[PDB]
């Protein structure tokens, strides 16, 4: 069975099956709630929107990013975004597939603890792993040596690697971001 | 013990693999006084521990079935085959259910028509062995029961597998009552040889694929027609050859005809001009005219109704592959490359194919990623460009082969619905060289799978025979090469680590080998490392240990075909065939080892549907002499056909079976008149139970006695001793009585 590969961040969510050439689901990672009084009757008013829906409606909505600086800062919206990722947007039940999850280095431990607890208990994923973003960049670029510089929304971090060994004391992290560039 | 003076033993000799000897003094528990033919006398060491192979008595020698021999070992088998072949000219022989066929280079009468009618009807044992007897055993099982039947033929391609199949098909045609399957199939043979055969260091005109002919029968068992399939084609040979090898004959047959006017458009050069043909350094096979084989290939195509338009398509594509091979990349920077300006091979390739030069030049140096919303054109390293070009050549050739086979099938099919079929598999046997490589590794994995199926079939038939004869069937011992198959093919096997190392970055044959040693080196008894090197590993196969070198593996295993290069070729408008090849994703990513493992699983699905019958072919001398038997070559072929290991597996069980009356007849010389009784079965049960002490050695079946190896030789030896001593006593008495009379005559 093909494992799922899911890469969370502030900003976009990127998810797809392992062994694919490119991610199958990409959408900005937002949870949105309406802030106006619904006047029409039978509209089908909905508690909250996720992803592309929250982008289209956005003029009506408060948009909240559940990850700031690579830390999940409210777990309910993040669990909604995973629910949308597995059921709505990949349309594949998590009980079939191992899952691989991605994190910025030097994050708090509780973020990994809660993320695994939610994967095993709430989705019943048969197996899971958590990789470092910078390490994965070396696999993608086809190398086993280099200093990776990786900067998304939220965290910016350098991780040097030499013939497949990290050098933890040399890891650097910074909170310059697509987001702080936006502000 | 069984070792006495006036007994015979086999001794190892480097000139002829075994030599016969006679024992001059009886053994008693560290040296033997051994007679020979090579001088009268010799002194022979025993070794710290060993005794020589003891020789079977000459009633059993030369029997039509190797498992009639009371001792079963390499010397007895080699001798018995040699005496049948040299003395009686009986080329066919049996071993269990296998038919061993020893190829004479001389032609024989025995295939002639009448013998077909003589064998027909006869149960398999009731006649001396011949290929018609297996052809009947298949035809009879097809008629008797629902099931299709299969015939499976193995050995180095010179050995004559095709001649065996041809005569099996003549048997079917002549009994079934026909039209023109046989003539068409034998007309196809030169095509499948030209596009599928190759030249290997040990052998010219080796066949690198497994070829399966389904002879189709009506519900009335009239021959409808035939259907052809092909499996296990090795693609890697197309791009790459070892020293003193050629890739598939057709490229050389095409280059040898470069003078001809229809070819002139191809701008073909001398066969060593191109990059794919030159690498082996061996363009000319000794003693072949390639242009003549080209003319025979063309005439066979015409005889199978491939129009000259399609034949010029086929040769156009092959010349395309050749010109594609010469395309040469320059690297700009370590992660980028480009094709030089107005590069002549690419221009000729684009002209031959029709695809516009700019599109090939662009796509050969880049690949395209695309998410659903966005698409990136990405440069690629010169190495990746070369790997992609070679993967495109292998993909074109594999589809051209599948297309030519689809047309051959179009000629061979006939409209009537096939009720059941009989299917004759020509495959290659187990193969080992001074140098062994990914090709040999795949061939050996296929042979391990076939040998597993054979072992399970033999074990099933013998369990049914034991339950039939009221013996406990729990005795029979089953021998299972599944641990080797799991070593080669299971997850974190050799092939699976090779596929992982292909994709893993900065992969190499050294890091692959290191992963092998980490994964297996002491965890699996069958995997071993050669002490004096780190670039090789040893697998204990069914037949033998084989060193495989790592140096080829990752370069040969890689395929990935970039989708845009196919989309370019498919678009071409100049001629019909090139769009027609590629007509109907994930499969493009698959490595050659994975495509091979899938093709072998298809082959095993096809065979598992069917009840097998086996033929083995052995090549008795290296030089095509008409009847010379070279015991070194025949020993190597008997190991490569797994006959010797089959015989080992049999010798563990009860190989030797006797009917109670035939036993009683033979051993009435031993039997005493008080022992003779009104029930011969009880008589023999009593006499045998006295004669051989340990009941473990034998079993009483309903109608047959079973014996372990040697026990029939033991009975024959005690019979020869008793009969000799009785003859000595009577002879001395008659000599004395007559000479005593001459004494009285001199007194008178
Ligand atoms: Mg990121």
């Amino acid at each position: 069975t093909t494992a799922l590969v899911c890469d969370n961040g502030s900003g976009l969510v990127k998810a797809g099956f392992a062994g694919d050439d490119a991610p199958r689901a990409v959408f900005p990672s937002i949870v949105g709630r309406p802030r106006h009084q619904g006047v029409m009757v039978g509209m089908g008013q909905k508690d909250s929107y996720v992803g592309d829906e929250a982008q289209s409606k956005r003029g009506i909505l408060t948009l909240k990013y559940p990850i700031e600086h690579g830390i999940i800062t409210n777990w309910d919206d993040m669990e909604k975004i995973w629910h949308h990722t597995f059921y709505n947007e990949l349309r594949v039940a998590p009980e079939e597939h191992p899952t691989l999850l991605t994190e910025a280095p030097l994050n708090p431990k509780a973020n990994r603890e809660k993320m695994t607890q939610i994967m095993f208990e709430t989705f019943n994923v048969p197996a899971m792993y958590v990789a470092i973003q910078a390490v994965l960049s070396l696999y993608a670029s086809g190398r086993t040596t280099g200093i990776v510089l990786d900067s998304g929304d939220g965290v910016t971090h350098n991780v040097p690697i030499y013939e497949g060994y990290a050098l933890p004391h040399a890891i650097m992290r910074l909170d310059l971001a697509g987001r702080d560039l936006t502000d | 013990e069984l070792y006495t003076k006036y007994a015979r033993v086999w001794i190892p000799d480097p000139e002829e693999v075994w030599k016969s000897a006679e024992l001059l003094k009886d053994y008693k528990p560290k040296v033997l006084q051994l007679r020979l033919e090579e001088g009268k006398d010799l002194e022979y060491c025993l070794d710290p521990k060993e005794l020589p192979p003891l020789r079977n008595p000459d009633i059993l020698v030369g029997e039509n079935d190797l498992t009639a021999l009371s001792y079963l070992h390499e010397p007895a088998v080699l001798h018995n085959l040699k005496v049948r072949f040299i003395d009686s000219k009986l080329i066919y022989t049996y071993c269990g259910i296998v038919l061993v066929a020893i190829n004479p280079y001389e032609q024989l009468p025995i295939y002639g028509e009448d013998i077909i009618n003589a064998y027909s009807g006869q149960n398999m044992g009731d006649m001396d062995p011949h290929i018609f007897a297996v052809a009947e055993e298949a035809y009879k099982q097809m008629a008797r029961d629902e099931r299709n039947q299969s015939i499976i033929v193995s050995g180095e391609s010179g050995a004559g597998k095709t001649v065996s199949a041809k005569y099996a098909m003549r048997y079917f045609a002549t009994v079934s009552g026909s039209a023109n399957v046989e003539e068409k199939v034998l007309a196809s043979n030169p095509i499948m040889e030209s596009i599928g055969n190759a030249k290997t260091t040990r052998n010219d005109n080796s066949s690198r694929f497994g070829k399966y002919i389904e002879i189709g029968f009506d519900k009335r068992y009239r021959i409808i027609g035939a259907n052809m399939r092909t499996y296990l084609l090795e693609k890697s040979r197309v791009v790459f050859q070892a020293e003193e090898e050629r890739n598939y004959h057709i490229f050389y047959q095409l280059c040898a005809s470069a003078a001809l006017p229809e070819f002139k458009t191809l701008r073909l050069g001398n066969a060593n001009y191109f990059h794919y043909t030159k690498q082996g350094g061996s363009p000319v096979i000794d003693g072949i005219d390639d242009a003549k084989e080209m003319v025979n290939t063309r005439q066979a195509c015409t005889l199978l109704g491939i129009s000259d338009s399609y034949q010029m398509g086929i040769f156009r594509i092959l010349a395309g592959i050749l010109h594609l091979g010469n395309v040469e990349f320059a690297s700009r920077d370590s992660d980028s490359c480009a094709i030089p300006p107005k590069h002549d091979p690419l221009t000729i390739f684009c002209d031959l194919m029709g695809v516009d030069y700019e599109e090939m030049a662009h796509w050969l140096c880049h690949r395209k990623l695309a998410t659903a919303t966005e698409t990136y054109i990405k440069p690629i390293s010169k190495l990746h460009a070369i790997n992609a070009r070679d993967a495109l050549a292998k993909h074109i050739y594999a589809n051209l082969f599948n297309w030519i086979v689809d047309h051959v099938n179009k000629a061979l099919h006939s409209t009537v619905k096939q009720h059941s079929f009989i299917g004759v598999l020509d495959i290659y046997g187990f193969e080992t060289f001074e140098i062994n490589s990914f090709e040999q590794f795949c061939i050996n994995y296929a042979n391990e799978k076939l040998q597993q199926q054979f072992n399970m079939h033999v074990f099933k038939l013998e369990q049914e025979e034991y339950m039939k004869e009221q013996i406990p069937w729990t005795l029979i011992d089953f021998y299972d090469n599944q641990p080797c198959i799991n070593l080669i093919e299971a997850k974190m096997g050799v092939l699976d680590l090779l596929d992982e190392e292909c994709k893993m970055p900065k992969g190499s044959d050294d890091t692959w080998a290191q992963k092998l040693y980490n994964t297996h080196l002491n965890k699996c008894a069958l995997f071993e490392k050669p002490r004096l090197s780190n670039k090789a590993f040893i697998i204990k196969h069914f037949a033998d240990k084989v060193e495989y070198q790592c140096e080829g593996f990752l370069e040969k295993n890689k395929d990935t075909v970039y989708e845009e290069q196919i989309k370019v070729l498919k678009s071409s408008k100049k001629f019909k065939l090139l769009p027609e090849l590629f007509q109907d994703s994930k499969e493009h990513k698959k490595t050659v080892g994975h495509q091979f493992r899938n093709s072998l699983h298809l082959l095993m699905e096809t065979l598992n549907a069917t009840t097998p019958h086996y033929v083995r072919c052995i090549k008795p001398n290296d030089f095509k002499f008409p009847f010379t038997f070279d015991e070194k070559r025949a020993v190597q072929q008997l190991r490569a056909c797994g006959v010797l290991e089959t015989i080992r597996i049999s010798a563990a069980g009860f190989p030797s079976r006797w009917t109670y009356q035939e036993f009683f007849s033979r051993y009435r010389v031993l039997m005493k008149q008080k022992d003779v009784l009104s029930d011969r079965k009880q008589t023999c049960k009593n006499v045998l139970e006295k004669l051989i002490l340990d009941k473990d050695k034998y079993q009483f079946g309903k109608t047959k006695i079973f014996f372990r190896a040697g026990q029939v030789a033991y009975l024959e030896k005690i019979r020869a001793d008793k009969l000799r001593a009785a003859c000595i006593r009577i002879q001395k008495t008659i000599r004395g009585w007559l000479m005593r009379k001459k004494y009285m005559r001199m007194r008178r």
